[PDB]
Formats: C-alpha cells, structure tokens, sequence
C-alpha cells in the first residue's frame, strides 16, 4: 500500500484549499481513510475520518463545518475541502489509511499506513 | 429471494427494508474521574466527615485494582527480537482467561505507556475546584479532569456557609456524600470484578460523575451526525486504565466508534396480520425480522440492536442459525409454517404496504365509498387484497383510505393457499407438550419391540 | 367447573378468585410543556451556553418533527359527501404502516384542529417564569404550561447570583443543561422513531420534565379513587400533537381511562405445594393463573398485568391459548400433568386454604396439640389435609394454627391418585431433551422403513 | 468427576472453581422513617401544600395498613400450656395464605411487642428537625429517626427565605414534595399488596427516604467485610412493622444476614470456545455452571446469585435438576452433547486454562515464534491443545504468549472424539421443530395402524 | 337511543337537587353514562363520569365530595345528586351515553348519544 | 447443650484480655457462635458473631478493630481477643451459639443456647 498527498501551498487568511490524497493497488475499497494534521510545537492532531461508502464521517469539534471530506472509490482519492482557514491552521497533513475491523473494541497490531505528508501555510 | 405474494397468504405482509450497519475502528481519548471533591473553601466545618468517606470508600476501590494489577505486572515487552515488536504474556501466571479479557490486557499495557504522563500531574489533580478543569499534560498534550460534587459544594454549601450553622452544613454534606456513594455501587460495586474488561458502555462509567455522561462527552471534542446512534446503540465504551488509592482519582479511556455498512446485506421486517381458516383466526409465527446475507438467509436476534426508521445499528454482528424446516417457509412451502389459535379479542386485523391493504375482512367491516357496496370473504379466502382497481377508497372500522395498485398477480383474490400446522408457543405449554409427545412415541416404540422380539 | 379436589393431591390449592378488569373510552385533555428554561433575570451571566443547548437541542427534535409531518400532511378532510364525515387519507404516499399506526394517524389530524388554538399563544409561551403557569387560550378555555428547570433557575442560581461570581454561575448552569439532556435521550433518543404511535405510557413523556408526573397529571383536574391503579397499569398514556423549532415545547394529549369489569370473567390463582411420589419430592408444573370466561378455559401472560388484593387490572386484553393436553388437567384428568424433581433444600411444604391446611408431612414435623401425637403420611399418600374434625389445632414447624373444616369429600386422606409424567423445564435441558427424542424416533423410523422396503 | 479433557475436545475449557456460600441467621434492629418533613422554621410560606399533601399521601398509606391489620390482631398469644409457648393463628378467619407468609405473620406479631415501646416517643417523632435523629427509647433503649426531606428544607428553602418571594417559595416546596410522590408510588403503590412479607430488599425500603440507603445502613451500628458482598446479593432486608396514619412515619425492621459456607458443595465454570467439524464451526450447547454437592451433579440458576472471583453469593438456594441424558455428557458420554451451528463472524476462538491454550487453528493463525513455524489443524482434529512441549511461546492474531505444560494425556492433539447432535436454540424455532416432529411420527404411527389393523 | 333529563330548576344557595337521566331501548346495560354542563359564557365542562356496573367513577376535582353520581341499570336511569350548590353551578346539564370501547386508545367515529339539556340554577 | 465462658477478671485501662468461650457435644461443628454484653445499667447488647468455618465474622461498630474473634472446632471453643479496653467496656459477657438455618428469612421458635456469663472490669 502506498499513499500520497497533494495540493498544499499558500493562502491568504480566509482562503480555501482542495487536499487530495490518492491511494494504490484494488484494496482501496475497505479503508477506513482520515486525517491527521501537525502544527509545529504541537503533538500530531485528528482532523477527519470517512468510512468506506462515504456515507459516514467523523471530525474534529476544532474544524465542525469549516472542513469537510469525501471519497471516490472509482478514483481511488479522498478529498479535504478547507474552507475560510485562520493562521493556526498551519501544518503538515497526513493522509491515513486503516483496515476495517469490528467484534472487539481493540485489534493488536492493526496495520496502519500512513502518506508523506504535504504542508499548508496561511498568510494574515 | 424469499416469495412475498405466496408467504402473504399466511397472514404476513412486507415490512420497510433497511440497510445492516455496525460499529468499527474506533479512537480512543484518555480522562481522569477524581472521586472525592475538594473542601478547602469551607474546610473548618468538614469535621470527621471526610475520615469516614475515605474509610469507605478506599474499600471498594481496593478490590478494582487488585484484580486489575494481574495483568498489568504479569507482562513485558518483547526483547531480542526486530521481527516483530510488542508485548509477551505470562501465560503461566494468568492461569485462566478468556480470549477476550487476553486482548483487553493487551490494550492495557499499550494504554499504561501513556497513563504515565497523567500520573505526573498528581499535585494538580488533587488541586482541582471546578467540576471540569483541564490541565497542561505538557506543553504538547492537555488532559480534562471530572471532579464528583465540586458543583453541590461550590453552588449550596459554599454561599450559605454564614446563614446555617457549622454543624448542620457539616451534616448537610454528610448527606450528599452518601446518597453519591449509595448510587455509585450499583457499578463499581461486587458487579465489576473484571475491570480489564474494555465493554462497559460509558453510560456505566459516568455514574461516578453523577451520570453527566453529555459533558463527559463533550470534552472529548470529537464531532459527527452519528453521535445519538453510537449513544443509543451502547458503542461508546470505557476501560479503567489507572487507580491511585492516595488520591481517589481512575484514568479511564474512552473509545469512539465510526460506522460501517456491511455490502449486500439488509434486514427485511414483516409485518403480521391475523387471518381466518375454519371460522377460526389465526396468526402464523414466524420471525419477525428475516436477515438475508449474500442470499443466505438467518436469523437475527434483533433485541440487542436498534431499529432506526432507516438502518439497524448493532454493536456487533448478531446473526443466529435458522432451522431448515423454518427456512422452507420463507422460500415458499407454506404447509411448513406454524399458526397460533387467536383468542384475545383485539388482535391486528389489517396492514399496509405499497398503498395496498391487507385485510381480514371476516373481522373488519370492509367497504368502498366509491359504489356504498360491502366487501366480503367466504370461509376459502385467509385474507383480502384491497386495490384501486377494484375499488379506489375503502373503509375500515371508520378510518377512509385511498389506496394504490398492486404489482404481482392479479387473480390475489381467488387462489387460497396451503396452510400448515397448528402450535401452541407457552412455556408452561411447551413443558406439557414434549412429555405428551413422549408418551405417544413410546406407545408405538413398545409396539416395534414387541413385534421384533416376541416374533421374530 | 375445574375439578379442586382431584388437582389438589397433585400439589395445588385453591387460591384467591379475582375479578378481571381493564381499561376503557379514555377522555383526553392537551397540555404544552416547554424545554428550555427562560433565563432574563441573570441574563448576563448565560453567555454562549444557551446557544450551544440549542444547538444541541434542535438536533434531537428535528427528527421526531420530520417522521410525524408525513401523517399530518398527506391527509385530508373528506368533501362532496354528506351521508359520512371524517378524513381521507393519501394510501399511496404512506406507503407501509400497521393498522394501530394508521388508527393514530386520525388521533393525530383530529387533535391538530385544537392544537392550532394554542398555536396563537406563542408570545405567551417564551415569556412563560415559573415551573407551572396558566395561560388562558380564548376567554372561554385555558391551557397549562410546564417549564423544564425553571425551579432550579428561581431557586438555586437568581439568589446567589450576588456572592457566586459570574464564571461560576455560568458553570452551574451549564451543569444542569447537560445533566437534563442526560437523561431526555433515554426516551426521546433514536428509542422514539415512531412518534405518531399513541401508546407511550405518560411516565415515559414526564421525563422532559424531570419525571415529577405527579404534578403533570393534577394539573388535569380529573379525580377518581382508580388513580393510583390506572397509574400502575400503565393505562394513562400521551401523544405528541406537535412540536416547534423555534421555541422548544412540545404539545401532548394525555388520554385518561376509566375501568370496565369484563362479564362472566374471572381468574383463579393456584398455590402450588411440594408432595410426596416414592421417597422424591415433585411440584405440577400448571399454569399458576387460570382464566375463565363464559366457562371457557384460557392462559393469561399476567406479567402485562397488574395483580391486586381483590381484582386484575390490565391495560388491553392479554389471553393466550392453552392446549389442549394441559386443559385436561384442570378437567380432572391428572395422568395428563407434568411435574418437575425438587433438589433444592427450601421450596414450600404447606399452604392454607379455607381455614384447611395441605400438608407435605413427610418433610415437616405436622403435629397437632390437642393429643400430642404426631401426624404421620404413608408413603402411598402425597399429601394430608389436616381439619378440625381431626384436631382442632395443629403445628408446622412451631407455627400454631387453628382449622376450620373441610367441605368436599370426607375421605380425602384415604383416596390417592394417578400422577403424570416427569418433566425437566430448564431451557438448556429442553435444547437437549429435543435431540434426544429426535435420536430416539429415528432409530424407531428406520425399522419401519427396512421393513417395508426390504421385506415388501 | 466430570471428564474434563474429554469434555474439552468438544470445545469446553475448564473455568474456577468458586466456593458455594449462602445467607443464614440475621439479626434485627429496628428504626422510624418520617415521611413528612417539618416545615416550622418558615410555617408562614406553605400555606395549604401540606394539607393537600397530607390528603394525598394518607390514600396509599391506607391500603398498607389495611391489609396487614388482618395478622395483626387475628392472632392471640398461647394460654393454657407451659409445655409449649408461643402465639396462635386464627385459621379459620385468615381463610387464605402461602407458608411463606403465615411465617411472617408470626414474625410481625413477635415484633409488634417491641414496636409498641416506640409508640410511646410520638410526641417526640412529630418534633424532629434533622435528616437523620437519635431518640431515647428508654434510659436502656435508643431509636433512630430519619426525615425524608429535612435537608432540603433546612439547606435551600429556610436560608433563602428572605430573597425569594413567600408565594415563590411556596412553589418551590410543592414541586419537591410532588417529586418525592412519583418516585415513591413505583415501592409504595400498588405493587406492594403484600406488605406482610419478609423479602422486600432494603434498597426498595429506603425508597421512602431519597434512596439514600447508605446511610439508614450506617445507623444500624453492625461492621463487616462482607458488607459489600450482602448488599449486592440482594440478602439485606426490611420488613414493615408498623404504620401511623396520624403522623406518616411507618417503622421497618431490619435484617441483617451472615453468610456461611456449604460443606462438599462447590460451582465448576465451563468456558465456551467453537470449534471445528467438517468445515463448519460449531459450539457444544451445554449448563455453563455446574454445581456439584456430595458429587451429585445438578444445575443451578446462576442469574439470582453473584459470582464473585472467588465464590457465590446466594440469598437462598437455588438449584435445579437436571434431564440424565444432559449428565451423560458431564460425565464422558460427548455422544449426547448437542451443538449449535456457528454464523457470526465473532465468537471466541481460543482461551486459556492452566497455562495451555486450547485454540481453533482453522479460524485464527496459530504459529510460534520460536521456530516461526505455523500451526496446522487438519480437518479431523475438534480443537490443538498448546503447551511448551510442543512450543515455549506462541502468537495467536498478534497477541504472544507464553506457556505452561499439560497435565493430561500426552497425544491430546491425535485422539480426535465422536461429536453429537445438530441443535437450534431461538423460541421461534422451537416452535416450528416441535411442529416438525410431531408430522414425522404421525406420518409413521399411521403405519403402524394400518398394519395392525387391516392386517391383524 | 334517545335521553331525557329531568328535575331541573331554581333552588337556595347551599341547596340540593337529583338530577335524573332516563334512557330507551335494553342496550342500556353496556353503555357509559356522564354529565356535562355548558355554563353561560363558558365551553361545556366535564362534570362526572360512571361504567357499567356503577361501581367506578370518575369526575372533575372541582366538584369532588360537592357531588355523586349513580345509575340503575333496571329502571335504566342515572341519577346525579347534588349538595351545597354554589352561584357558580349555574349552567345547563347535558346527559351524555357512550359505548364501551377499548384495546385501543383512540376509536374513530365512535358514535355518541347527548340527551336534551335541562337548567339549574342557584339564587344567592 | 452446655456453653462455659472463662478468663474473666480485672485489667488496667488500656489492657488486653482473652476471653474462651468452651463447648459440649459433637454437634458444635454447625453453630453460629457470638457473644454479647451487658453494661450495668443497660439493655444486653451485641459484641460479635462468627460462622462454623471461622471464615466470616461480624461485629458492632463500637468495638471496630478494637476486638476481634476466632474460633477452633477441634477444642469447641471461642475466643475473643479485646485490646486497649476502655473503661466503660466494664460489663457480664454471655457466650452465645445458634444453630444455622437458611432460606426463610425467620424461624419460630429456633432454639437458643446461652452460656453463664462472665465477669469483665477496667480500672482507670
Ligand atoms: C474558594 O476559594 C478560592 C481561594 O480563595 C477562591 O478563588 C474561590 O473563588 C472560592 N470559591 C468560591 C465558590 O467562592
Ligand atoms: C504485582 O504487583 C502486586 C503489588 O506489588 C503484587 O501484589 C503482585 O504479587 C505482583 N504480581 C506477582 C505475580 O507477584
Ligand atoms: C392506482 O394506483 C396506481 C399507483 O400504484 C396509480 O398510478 C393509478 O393511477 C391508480 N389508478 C386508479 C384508478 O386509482
Ligand atoms: C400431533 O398432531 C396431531 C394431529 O395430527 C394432534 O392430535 C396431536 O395432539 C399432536 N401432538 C403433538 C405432541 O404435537
Ligand atoms: C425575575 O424578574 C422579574 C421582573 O423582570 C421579577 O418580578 C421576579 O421577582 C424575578 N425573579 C425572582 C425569583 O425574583
Ligand atoms: C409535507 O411533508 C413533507 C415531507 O416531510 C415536507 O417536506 C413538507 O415540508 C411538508 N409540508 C408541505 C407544505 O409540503
Ligand atoms: C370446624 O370449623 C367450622 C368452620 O368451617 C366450624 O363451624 C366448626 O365449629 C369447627 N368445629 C370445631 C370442632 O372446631
Ligand atoms: C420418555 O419417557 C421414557 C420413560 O417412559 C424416558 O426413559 C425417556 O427418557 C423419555 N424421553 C423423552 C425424550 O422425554
Ligand atoms: C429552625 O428554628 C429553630 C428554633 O425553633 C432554630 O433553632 C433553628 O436554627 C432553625 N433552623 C435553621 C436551619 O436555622
Ligand atoms: C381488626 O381487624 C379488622 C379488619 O381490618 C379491623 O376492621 C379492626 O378495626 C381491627 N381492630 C379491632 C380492634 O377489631
Ligand atoms: C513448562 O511448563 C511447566 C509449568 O506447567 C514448567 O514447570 C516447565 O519448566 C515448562 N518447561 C518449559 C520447557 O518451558
Ligand atoms: C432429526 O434428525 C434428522 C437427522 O437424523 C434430521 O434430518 C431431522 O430434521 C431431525 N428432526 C428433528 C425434529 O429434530
């Protein structure tokens, strides 16, 4: 598995941004997919999460409304649509990708994968 | 799959199809529950009360921890090995475990890791005076402290400290802190002696903090539509990560599920509906809620899930096998199907689906308004079909509906079907039936041994 | 017609007869109760709160609103007929719903004519003060509001609103906010997917206020002594007529019952005692309440039903059908009851009917001190019936009690009778005893099988 | 006894084994509950409250006394006799009455005498000002008090007199009163016909007194560790002596158990795990505690006790018998165990007992990482036993372990076992496979019949 | 179906009055019977309510105690007696008659029978 | 039955004694064993019970830590360890045993055995 993300740079506060994370191989179909963002001096933050279908998302309070996500399983991409960002939402953002699991609360050593990492700025 | 037009026949009709929906993957938040509020304000008329208290209640947290200490000295982390990285168990040690309380204990020792950081902040958690208080776990990290009572003690006791006297304040408090600990053992009682366990839901957890369980959730800053859902559907889950004795505070971590569909599943509901035969009504019994996987078709035991207008959410899968003999009903062999002697006097007696009724018109005054002419079954017909083509409003008791056109075979009214045996679904019953059936088998038995034996 | 003496040597006595009564034509009353408090006497110290409890609020009324618009909008008032009056509804757009939903589906429509009265109140309502308040709908009828917690707010948070400070006030309140919310997801959750249903008992809606229904249900004006009967029958129930965003109340119709006695209906309550069989000691197992109804002989499921010192009240008719190998017990037929192995040490050993008692005195020391001799059963006998025409006061353990006499068949401890078969009631065992019958028939099947088909 | 490693190929593992203890001997103590607060610290804001109050809450009291009058005063003391002393029960008038509850008329007449020396302090029971007070029986002799709603009076409505209006004040006081009702109607209503009784569990008495059940315990002045366990086990009760409807406050006698073992009696826990047969799995449907006594074997209802990590809590006994062909399986006979078909994803896998794992390979990927060889069942082997004879550690999904040595045969994992019958446990195929068979024997009775009769 | 009240008119206040309602027919014995009044310039208010067997009733609190309510299922009447009647009392009393009816709470259409109405009235 | 209580006698305040209660008969092996005291001028009152196992005990909350109970079914007898006794602890200590019943809550009439009493004193 191999992921990647795309579209970051520069905006002018209030701006709006399109980060794209796009994924490998014909799995991609099961992935509970998400996002975790690192502002510098900051421990690695949640952001969003979408299931398979798209049909569910969870979030943030931080981000309620601002961000919104969505997935195309025909591309194999997710979507994070930014809107009216603030100069605190400096940081990098990783895509992250996790196997479907359910029965126990806790699964050891479920596989996680994780992107590169891209970089967004804001501008007062 | 499963054939509609002959099962309705029987007395059932299609009920709303809905989407199978279950927990998954959740994320997991640290918070600290600190059991005894802080009285500093008004310290000189606590008096022995606060003795007593923790006489007490060090006495049920004792017994939490020492189950939970098995576990959480019991293990190590792996060493000498770049393979693989984790813990190892002391299965020699544990001695007895189900496969379920082995994991948890896992999730515990990768939870204790960061237990410690909070164990730092012991000076502040004991300095606490608000019921919520967050704290700096470091620069990098803050964690949320839950306090007991500091509402009751800062909002009654605190502003009449000058109106009522020091001892009947001092009494005043002594109530309050019993009445807590009078509700907190129906949890934290002798009912928990497995804390390692990660199921308890968070409604559970929250009765040590007076069952706020909205701000105890709140502070967890996590934001999605499904939050009723996950509630509702019990989901939400805590596991007792840390207690500390000196200073009567636990570390408990919370899991946050998100929800998945399952493919090509769904649940389909049937609607019941009494029928004639004979002169008799009757109802036939079959299970109410039929889940179709893959075209396989089983039973679901649907009591531990909830049935939303739209989707059932379960907190895991629930599917139960279904007997062959049941299984032949629902793909159309009617004679299988068992019915029940109606007895009650009000019973249903019509349903609707797709705009068209279902009636058992022996029982109900069916008519039509559009021509005044009453509708009437003879004893060969269980049920009418109702539709615009043979007549576009109808009456039922005195509700006037306006009604659709069915989409199957059009001679509905006139086939009549095969029914099957009568059964009798008591308990009391059922431990009479089986010895009935015993003696009737046993009857024939001794007439095969006899023959065998006496004439062979 | 049930044959006492014969069924009492097999452990049973006569109990109690009570008369059958439940509920009937319910009058109806409508009353509004709002859910968020009003705050203007400390409105400056609310700051953000009151909008996230909206926030949080509207969410859950939105889908109760939403699944009750489809009946009050697809439905209409029936024109261009005079020989009938009444609704009509729109079949097609329904779709799927149960006949007792469709019944509701009238109630509703019915009711929403008055509810528009109450509708024009809107100033009234937000600017309601006190937990219960009177407001006059027209000069010729008046309306009852109930506010949330608008006590506590009066009580507790406007008096020290002086020495609290404001940061504390606003925590106090925010507290409460969310301890209520707490508790209302309980019954107004995803649990209430179907609000046009009129069947949710009223101590379920009183929980939007606090669960004090006592006072939601004097502010009716109805007096009557079944009061506390038809509270804990569950009898008293209320519809949602209406609900409003953007005011937070909610309008309910509350149905208030009065109690029918059903004709030539009663039931009999059998005591079931242990008795002796060989040196084991069995219990019948029959059911423990017996219906009977213009001499016809049923099973009711009493569990739904409210059991009183001289009469059964329930909320709708509960019978069940009995089979008929049962029913032959209570004929006189005893071959026909099953009875169950006692193996625990404590299980009753004696009762008392008609001033008579019916003893299993091969466990208990039955003697009576009139002569000082000991009563002593053969093991032939299941058990004794002790009367003064024997002695006229007898001791069972060192209870002493004195008899009155028998009216039936003076031979009663010389007679005995044929008892039935074994039978074993736990579920697992029957899960077994089902197997075992089926392994035992096949092996019977297979001879007759052979034997027709080899040896045609 | 039983055959455990025979039992175990069938997917059973061997739990602990607790200690059977039961409840014996209690003692009593006796104390007041005051039902009506005391309002004379501001008498001038209640205005009728309390005699609407009063008119109310004397219409449940009444029913209560009504009904235990009837032992109270049929009954005498025993004259005449020196050789025995005791009361005596007039039969005849009682008419009607279980043994349990003629028991506890002898107790309530035993007690009676006692209370009357409480009667006496009436004077001083209408003075109470205190939530909880401490009166002089005698100069011998003390009683204690408690008051249902003094602190609330004394904390909210007496300090803040002089802020809140009078009429204000007086509303907020009906609407406390009015609470403590509806709560108190779901102990007192018409559910508790029945009063006489014995086995009313405290947590139901202190109802009467905000639940604050801790501390109407921490009056009675008894101290023990066990405390705890007699709470939770449902052994501590009250029984009502006495009522006053001149002064609401009814007197309850408390008991108060200690628990006692049971010689030679013990419970064995069996652990669950699936297994494999063909290439389905499947679970043995077997008693999941057995309880062994004198090395008998039956079955215990294990719902009504505690199970505890060491022993069993039970307030009476509570087993039950068991059908012999079930015994045949606890005893070595795995022919007779019935077992159900696997159709969940989850179910248990694997589990742990005395250090070696018993593991359903086909499901989970068993492997050692010793040797980083897998695990393999083929598909004649039920379940792979795993010890450090065969690997010292072993991983099962990501969990590693590491493990003790099996104490049983050698070739566990190459004997293999003869599995027993196909079983389906839901009520509603119940009710169709009792259908089922019942055709299938008729089917073969007929045959039997027909050759007897039309070719005797 | 048809009611009749009867034994209406003018009395002292604090007087008594039996008011009598009559019925046809032999359905009587299944029917409950009830009073309501309409007093002048107010909606016709709830009074008190009997079953079939007479021995349950139900009545509004503001008249509990000031009245009682019977029936006679052989001279099929219902009579309601009145004590201490107040210048509030005024108004004209309907008889009402209803089927019994139950399993459900709500009957649609449920056909009700009202008698002719008769005056009372209280003199200070 | 025959119940004989022993050690009894004067100590100083603060000082500790051993009081043994002794037993008859092969039946002690069942009883429900306690002891209660009689302060001169007081009703008798409960001090402390143990099971026939010696595994469960019970106690008044006056003498909480204070004493404590055992017993020994191969001698027949209890004993009841007191410390640092106080001064009002002066009393007549009865030796009592109770034959173990179950399941209903009371018993008529269940036959009780005292011992003879002994005498106990504290000086200050
Ligand atoms: C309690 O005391 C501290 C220290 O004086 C003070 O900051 C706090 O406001 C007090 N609490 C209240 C409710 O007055
Ligand atoms: C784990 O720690 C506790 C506390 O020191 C101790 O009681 C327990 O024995 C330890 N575990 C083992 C296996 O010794
Ligand atoms: C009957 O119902 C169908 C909808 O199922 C509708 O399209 C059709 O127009 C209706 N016909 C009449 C005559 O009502
Ligand atoms: C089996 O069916 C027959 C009718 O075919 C019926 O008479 C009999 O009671 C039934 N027996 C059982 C045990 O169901
Ligand atoms: C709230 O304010 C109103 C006037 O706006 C006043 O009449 C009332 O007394 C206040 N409430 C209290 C509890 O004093
Ligand atoms: C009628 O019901 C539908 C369905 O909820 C709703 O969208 C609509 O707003 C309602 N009102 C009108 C006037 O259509
Ligand atoms: C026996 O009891 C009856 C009451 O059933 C009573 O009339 C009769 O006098 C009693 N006889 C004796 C001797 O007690
Ligand atoms: C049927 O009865 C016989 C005794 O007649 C008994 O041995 C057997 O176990 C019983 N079988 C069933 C399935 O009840
Ligand atoms: C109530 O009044 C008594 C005097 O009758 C007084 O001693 C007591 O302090 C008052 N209660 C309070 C809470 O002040
Ligand atoms: C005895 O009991 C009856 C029955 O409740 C009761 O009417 C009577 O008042 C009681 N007391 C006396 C002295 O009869
Ligand atoms: C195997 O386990 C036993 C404990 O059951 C232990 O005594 C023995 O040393 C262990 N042997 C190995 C090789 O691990
Ligand atoms: C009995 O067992 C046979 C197989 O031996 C099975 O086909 C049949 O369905 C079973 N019937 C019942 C009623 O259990």
């Amino acid at each position: 598995v191999q992921l990647v993300e795309s579209g970051g740079g520069l905006v002018q506060a209030g701006g709006s941004l399109r980060l794209s994370c796009a994924a490998s191989g014909r799995t991609f179909s099961s992935y509970v997919m998400g996002w975790y963002r690192q502002a510098p001096g900051k421990e690695r933050e949640f952001v969003a999460r979408i299931s398979w279908s798209g049909g569910h998302t969870h979030s943030a309070d931080s981000v309620k409304g601002r961000f919104t996500i969505s997935r195309d399983n025909a591309k194999n991409t997710v979507y994070l649509q930014m809107n009216s960002l603030k100069p605190d939402d400096t940081a990098i953002y990783y895509c992250n990708a996790e196997p479907t699991v359910t029965g126990s609360w806790f699964t050891p050593g479920l596989q996680s994968y994780w992107g590169q990492g891209t970089q967004v700025t804001v501008s007062s | 799959i499963l054939h509609y037009e002959k099962l309705s026949k029987i007395g059932l009709v299609k009920g709303v199809t809905r989407k199978y929906k279950i927990k998954s993957n959740p994320l997991t938040k640290d918070i600290v529950i600190k059991m005894i509020p802080n009285v500093s304000n008004m310290s000189q008329c606590t008096g022995s009360v606060m003795e007593n208290y923790k006489t007490r209640l060090n006495g049920i947290l004792t017994p939490i921890k020492g189950a939970l200490e098995i576990y959480k000295n019991n293990t190590h982390d792996l060493v000498g090995d770049v393979r693989l990285a984790g813990v190892i168990m002391a299965g020699v040690a544990i001695g007895i475990a189900t496969a379920a309380q082995i994991t948890a204990g896992v999730a515990l020792y990768e939870a204790m890791k960061n237990a410690d950081n909070i164990n730092k902040l012991k000076s502040s958690i004991e300095s606490t005076n608000e019921a919520v208080v967050k704290l700096q776990e470091t620069a990098e990290k803050t964690v949320y402290v839950l306090t007991a009572l500091q509402d009751y003690i800062n909002t009654n006791l605190v502003p009449t400290i000058d109106k009522i006297s020091c001892k009947q304040t001092e009494l005043s408090l002594d109530l309050a802190l019993s009445k807590y600990l009078s509700d907190l053992l129906f949890v934290f009682g002798p009912n928990l002696q497995d804390p390692v366990s990660n199921s308890m839901t968070i409604q559970a957890i929250s009765q040590a903090f007076g069952g706020n369980y909205e701000t105890l959730l709140r502070t967890l800053g996590y934001a999605t539509e499904d939050f009723d859902d996950l509630l509702e559907s019990d989901s939400i889950t805590g596991q007792i990560i840390y207690v500390d004795l000196s200073s009567y505070y636990i570390i408990v971590r919370v899991y946050f599920p998100i929800l998945t569909e399952i493919q090509q599943a769904y649940i389909q509901e049937l609607l019941p509906v009494s029928f004639n035969n004979d002169n008799s009504e009757w109802i036939s019994i079959v299970p109410n809620f039929i889940l179709v996987r893959n075209t396989l078709i089983s039973n679901i035991e649907i009591g531990f899930c909830l049935i939303t207008k739209r989707s059932v959410i379960c907190n895991q899968d629930y599917a139960t096998p279904m007997t062959n003999n049941m299984r032949e009903c629902l793909t159309g062999s009617t004679e299988k199907c068992p019915r029940e002697l109606v007895v009650s006097s009000h019973v249903p007696r019509f349903a609707l689906s797709n705009g068209v009724l279902f009636a058992n018109c022996i029982s109900v005054t069916c008519q039509c308004q559009t021509t005044g002419r009453a509708i009437s079954q003879s004893g060969e017909q269980t049920l009418l079909m109702i539709d615009n083509t043979t007549c576009p409003t109808a009456v039922l008791g005195n509700v006037i509906i306006s009604l659709g056109k069915y989409l199957g075979s059009v001679n509905y009214n006139s086939e009549g079907i095969a029914i099957g045996p009568p059964v009798f679904t008591d308990k009391v019953d059922i431990s009479s039936q089986i010895s009935s059936m015993n003696q009737s088998l046993q009857q024939s038995k001794d007439y095969i041994k006899e023959a065998q034996r006496l004439l062979d």
